[PDB]
């Protein structure tokens, strides 16, 4: 479920090799998404 | 004359399940959102939802930043702490959400606060909801221990005294020990100006301060003042820049999901709208209602959860959001909406709050069973010119409450006779549905209390006469200025409780609490034999009260001392015009004093003293030794004696002998000795006649009293409300009793007359009379006993039944059986023809 | 009339080795102690003794304590830091020692100070004297870096400005960057009261403060003031308790060695006496001279080495030790001694100081070649009633100096006409032996300067008219109050240098220093073409001076800001009556202002301006471009031009055109613009006409000037002393020149007339005249050129030859050849019959 | 040269198992003694 999304170079939080790890999850309540900042593994 | 339901559909609906057919979500989306709502309320020391547990990301990133920020100014370290948390935190986006954002790495979680209370975090570590990994969290809590607010305040108090406060019997535990807190966020600054503007202001101030320090000739007696200012302004910039980036990273998540995950083209376009909102807001000024609601929620997250924990939801929401409601709904200049669109939006807000997991301690989850946290917003009231403040945004707020039917957030309505009828009817709709809110506060009374405190301003910049109208409930009971400036920033300023009933009980045992703590709770004021006259028991209680109230206020001021020095809040400081102008921390600058403290179970100790003076010292029927023996026996023997003490003249019976003592008891001891204390803001500490659910716990923490109570029999109905089953002259007499105190009212109304078409007129007539009697507060309970009993038998069929407990509302089925039976037992009051004439009704 | 040596034994002693037969230790013990003295002086960036290197125990134990004291109040953390150092430090006891104690783990070592300057410790890490193990020390320096005083002051200054100060050309580097410091320890409190008494005082104050905080009714606007006080008093207790334990553990070492190691029964009994002294002192009040001398040394170690580095040895030793000299020698009440016993004791003190390894930076070892550190004590002067302060303790101090012949410590004698002749003769004995000390300060001038500063006291508790007589030299040049209170606690208050010669040089190059730093040293005040009139070069220098002096004082006040907040000195605070009474830190409380700063090479820039006005703007002989070309060519060409600029009217020639400009230059720019600045203590910053050896270095750091100087030709003889080889009207004319400045004098006297029986009368006559001319300072050099030349050829035969360099004395053979030739080149002045009449002599 | 000397129980700095490690040394200058606090090896 781990999907890497490179942070745009014009973003306020942009750093070298930085990316958003967006993972889709779903429990008994409903579906949601989690975005965690990661640096090129 | 006939009490038929105004809606003919309710004629066939069984009375034991009336409130299961009242909810009516404006859209299908909010209907889904309530069904799948991630509730965070708890009962019997256990969360209702199974997935609720503590997070660790905040603890981790705050610890990392603190280690790395060693040596730097504390204000900047705190800004870097917030920055690191915001930058590295996992962000959450759920389905059907329009108002987005969260304060933890997981939507089922809640962050913790090791920088506040070591004990609080320790208790979660020893629970089923400990942050994971448990070993890392334990390492984090140990690292923060010497830096915690708790560890910094404790050395300046006798450990014996702190132990007495930690018992929570005569005194509430200090806020530095519990971590409990409140705040009134300057939302107005964020929505109007945006964060980029605040950064530019701070940066300009820094350049001016630096220019001054390099200005010939140098003056060492003045020039060094720029250091604290530059540090504060630099921290504001760091904090603001982090929030903007954090909000825009939240928006980027929406864009990503809409482009890579979401399959519904409707939702995709919606997520793109939300992405554009998060991108501009709160960096830029709000232009529409959607922007405003998102800014307000973002700001709420920082001020109440992320930067620091702060219980509450204090705000003047209608007045605050009105310019953006007007731009969107009325003028349709930006983000064109209908009134129903605004109703849906507020519905979604109530749900986000319902999903807001509070990282509060366990001890403050027991006093409020069946609830998540105390979220109280304020609407109505008057503007600067004393004119009506009610508008269509007010109605939208109230309609959304009635529709979605969530126990939280609760609402406070400031009632003035200037208030238009159309809004008042919406207020009635929520009450007639038994929501327990909006509770009603006296507008003029609160406004005057803002003017009084304004006089004690240290910098002479208290609230003006116009600004005094801009007040809200800080939490459950106390008023406080809202706006861009002079707002309360900490619970250290105002809040906390003291219990005269406990002070009186130990006054008859040489300061020793035998009933609860089984220890020395107060000073050795003397034994029963030393006490030879009634003047001695009046001075015995005095010294007990003086000693107790002194610790209550000193501990808050000491906390305030270290809060501004090590627990700086650069974000809150950045959105305050005062702090931004003077380059000071929110906890340091205190322009508008608001030192309150709550005397709970005051009437209980008041009535008891009357029975002591007459039966022991005047008539000499019983000695103090026999009375003490009767108490320590919990009225096992002395039954004729117990009914004799209850028979003694009480409060609210128009008894000259009784009322003459209580009056002298409130103005000299309870309010007099308490006014003598000056707090951090240079203002006096004035009492608050109210009870924030403490009476249920404290009542079980207080022993038997000469008012007729047994051991643990809880309690006083409210902070000034009459004892249960003592009001025998009708609901109008209850109005007569409360109005006597000039130097919180719980009431239960009958369901049939309220669900009828004549309901509003009768209710409105009561409110108008209530306002003329100068009563400060009043809340209403509209629910039949049969429905509550049916909820006890078949709880799975009564999930939407909401009742009013104390200063908050909760789902009846999420309340323990012991707690349920307490609320049920209260008698439903009816109005006679004599009562209607007293209210000056007109049908 | 005949100049034969007063001692017939000197008739046969070769003149090129006279000073090799002058030393005469009072006992065999002190003779051995000088021979085996662990000298700590250095030359050419290298220590003279081979075993001299830095220790690590202080760095280690201070780091350990700091990590463990996290969260605690900084004052207490600093006390715990000192405590950990004292508790765990290896103690040192040497043979023949009576005055015991040391400030490192090894008698050949010296501690370092990572809590001060990161750069300073870094330089030792990159040296042959790095603390061992080098890796641990590197780890320690890295840990302390963000906590260092240097790192806390730097962010509040433009990095460009700091770089200009770090060049040390126009401005001296700030003290937070170098770690350099000075202090005047309240020795009087330790000796009179003892440390146990100070602890009892602090403990009593704490109990009173705690009682106040629990006193009903509480006042948050006042009650929180007790927090800082309690923290300070608690730190005083921790610090004092550590010093007592440290001194008693030192005594236990003496007992152990006497019982298990020492084989000589004489030494054993002696070590037992020392053991008893260290046991009682400084815990108990001093009762005898031996106690006093040991207390003073212990106190010196803490205040100048262990608690913090502080260059200097400021004290009024004769007045300070007199009550204990009297009890021991005169009255023989406790520790009965002869006068010679006191002489031996002072001899041993001078040797302990000679062995005191200073953990000062390398940059401050170059400016004073051949020296360990600047140790300057003060004797003589007047008491509170203006009467003579000289006594037999004064003479004992002076005799011990003459006998043991150590370059350190140097002595300052406050001269008044009230001073008895017997003491003055002892002063002459040290001078006639060419020691270079005692230097002579004007008693009344210094006393008046204490009265003036007293007026600017922030708490209105400056030195009284009686207390103004109680002053000493802080370091080399400046006066300062001594006693139990109001003493200077930091160099941040007073000290530092500025160099007008460099300011003038860059004034003719648009603020660019081309000669030394090869960079922009000052503001772009304008080029040579913009400067069209003499009024423009007067304003160009003004802006250069204003900008420079502003940085000099602001950096000290900023340092002061963080010194009291993170570098608290609880021990110094404990022995100060002011700090103990008010519960404040030594750096925080500043009752007696003393803001000085040193204008060095002032006359050089003064004379240059006269040559500019007349030759360029009045006569138009040369343009500013040609003069600038002549300077940048280092007078390679324009030889007729160079001798013409030197020919221009100079200072000290009674020239109306010249003196009229210098007068306006000193009262308006140098002293005027500088007085406009107010420092931390609320007093003005007043100049000090002196030169603390900087002229030798700065002279090599300043370029060619229109006064006739070539590039690097160093320098001004003193701070006000005439240029070398310019005084051509005798020694009396030098007295005429210095006395002109009312809004340091170096002099060389002839050996034969001074070693004769007529020496004292001639010298005394000079001093009496010097005092009447209101000259502030004067020092004398009595040494023949032949002996210095012989010391250059055969250094191993001239180890005891001592000469006066600048503000200190040093062994001639321990001075580099380049430095030696500079001192030798100075012409020996002789007195004519006309000079004797001017001095009003009487033979 | 390492000699252990137990710290007296009445000393201000007395702790359990604490002792003074007194060692005699001598270089080219002269003889001296060093006292270092140690806790039972
Ligand atoms: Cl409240
Ligand atoms: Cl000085």
């Amino acid at each position: 479920c781990a999907n890497f999304f490179p942070v745009p170079k014009d973003a306020d939080d942009y750093e070298a090799g930085k990316a958003d790890c967006v993972r889709e999850k779903e429990d008994e309540k409903g579906k949601y998404w989690l975005s965690k900042p990661i640096f090129e593994n | 004359l006939n009490f038929t339901p105004e809606d003919p559909a309710e004629e066939t609906i069984p009375a034991d399940e009336l409130h299961e057919h009242l909810q009516k979500p404006s859209t299908a989306r909010t209907k889904r959102l309530k069904e799948r709502c991630r509730w965070k309320h708890a009962s019997a020391g256990e969360f209702i939802e199974k997935s609720v547990t503590a997070g660790i990301e905040r603890m981790r990133y705050l610890t990392e930043a603190h280690k790395a920020s060693e040596g730097k100014p504390e204000a900047i370290r705190r800004a870097l702490g917030l920055a690191n948390v915001l930058n590295k935190s996992t962000l959450v986006l759920q389905e059907d959400e329009f108002i987005v954002g969260y304060h933890a790495e997981d939507p089922n979680m809640f962050p913790l606060y090791p920088e506040l209370s070591h004990m609080a975090v320790q208790d979660y570590l020893r629970s089923d909801y400990s942050p994971q990994p448990a070993d890392e969290a334990a390492a984090i809590n140990e690292y923060w221990k010497p830096h915690s607010l708790q560890s910094k305040c404790q050395p300046y108090f006798d450990p014996a005294d702190l132990g007495r406060m930690y018992q929570v019997s005569s005194m509430e535990a200090p806020s530095f020990a519990s971590g409990y807190n409140s705040i009134v966020p300057p939302y107005e600054t964020v929505l109007e100006d945006g964060l980029l503007a605040r950064i530019k202001l701070a940066e300009k101030h820094i350049a001016e301060a630096q220019a001054d320090m390099s200005t010939f000739p140098w003056n060492g007696t003045k020039g060094l003042d720029n250091i604290a200012k530059i540090d504060n302004w630099k921290a504001m910039v760091i904090a603001c820049k982090a929030v903007i980036s954090w909000a825009r990273r939240q928006g980027r998540l929406c864009k990503i999901v809409a482009e890579n995950f979401e399959t519904d083209p409707k939702r995709q376009a919606e997520l793109l709208e939300i992405a554009d909102i998060c991108q501009r807001i709160p960096a830029e000024p709000c232009k529409g209602l959607k922007d405003a609601m998102q800014a307000k929620f973002f700001t709420f997250l920082i001020c109440h959860a992320i930067e620091r924990y702060a219980s509450g939801y204090a705000q003047k929401e209608d007045t605050l959001l009105w310019p953006y409601y007007k731009a969107s709904v009325v003028d349709k200049k930006f983000q064109p909406m209908s009134h129903m669109d605004a109703v849906e939006l507020v519905e979604m807000e109530r749900l986000k709050i319902s999903e807001h997991g509070a990282g509060k301690s366990r001890a403050y989850r027991e006093i409020f069973p069946g609830s998540n946290d105390l979220f109280i917003l304020t609407v109505g009231g008057t503007n600067a010119k004393g004119e009506d403040a009610c508008n269509d945004m007010t109605d939208a707020i109230l309609e959304a409450a009635k529709r979605i039917r969530t126990a939280e957030p609760s609402i406070v309505f400031r009632y003035s006779k200037k208030n238009r009828e159309k809004t008042l009817r919406w207020v009635f709709e929520c009450i007639r549905d038994g929501l327990g809110y909006p509770s009603i506060k006296h507008d003029e009374i609160g406004t005057e209390q803002m003017k009084e405190y304004a006089k004690f301003s240290l910098n002479g910049n208290g609230a003006t006469d116009e600004e005094a109208h801009n007040w809200v409930n800080v939490l459950c009971m106390s008023p406080g200025i809202h706006g861009r400036r002079k707002t309360q920033k900490t619970r250290s300023e105002g809040g906390g409780s003291i219990f005269p009933a406990k002070l009186l009980e130990i006054s008859l045992n040489d300061g020793y609490d035998w009933s609860y703590a089984d220890m020395q709770l107060g000073p050795k004021t003397g034994d029963l034999s030393s006490l030879k006259s009634f003047e001695d028991v009046w001075e015995a209680f005095r010294k007990q009260y003086q000693y107790a109230i002194n610790l209550c206020i000193s501990t808050k001021d000491v906390s305030r001392y270290f809060e501004q020095r090590f627990l700086q809040m650069p974000f809150v400081s950045a959105i305050d015009d005062g702090c931004m102008e003077l380059g000071m921390d929110a906890c340091a600058l205190s322009e508008q004093p608001n030192g309150w403290h709550n005397p709970i179970t005051t009437i209980v100790a008041a009535n008891s003293l009357v029975a002591i003076k007459k039966l022991v010292f005047e008539e000499k029927k019983y000695t103090l030794e026999q009375l003490s023996q009767a108490l320590k026996a919990n009225w096992e023997g002395f039954e004729e004696m117990r009914v004799d003490f209850k028979r003694a003249p009480k409060w609210g019976n128009d008894d000259d002998y009784a009322d003459g003592i209580i009056t002298r008891f409130y103005e000299e001891i309870i309010g007099g000795e308490m006014r003598k204390i000056t707090n951090y803001s240079g203002g006096p500490v004035m009492p608050t006649g109210q009870a924030v659910g403490l009476y249920m716990e404290v009542g079980s923490r207080t022993g038997p009293t000469p008012d007729g109570r047994f051991g643990g029999e809880a309690a006083d109905d409210g902070g000034i409300s009459p004892y249960m089953g003592t009001d025998k002259k009708g609901p109008t007499a209850v109005l007569r009793s409360v109005s006597k105190v000039q130097k919180l009212l719980n009431q239960r109304l009958s369901v049939p007359i309220m669900r009828s078409k004549h309901g509003f007129e009768i209710w409105n007539s009561y409110i108008k009379t209530w306002h003329d009697l100068n009563i400060d507060h009043v809340q209403f309970n509209v629910v039949s006993t049969d429905e509550m009993r049916a909820a006890q038998r078949e709880p799975e069929k009564h999930h939407d039944l909401i009742v009013r407990v104390s200063g908050y509302s909760a789902r009846f089925v999420d309340i323990p059986t012991y707690g349920q039976n307490t609320i049920i037992a209260r008698q439903e009051q009816d109005f006679s023809a004599s009562d209607l004439e007293f209210l000056n009704v007109e049908i």
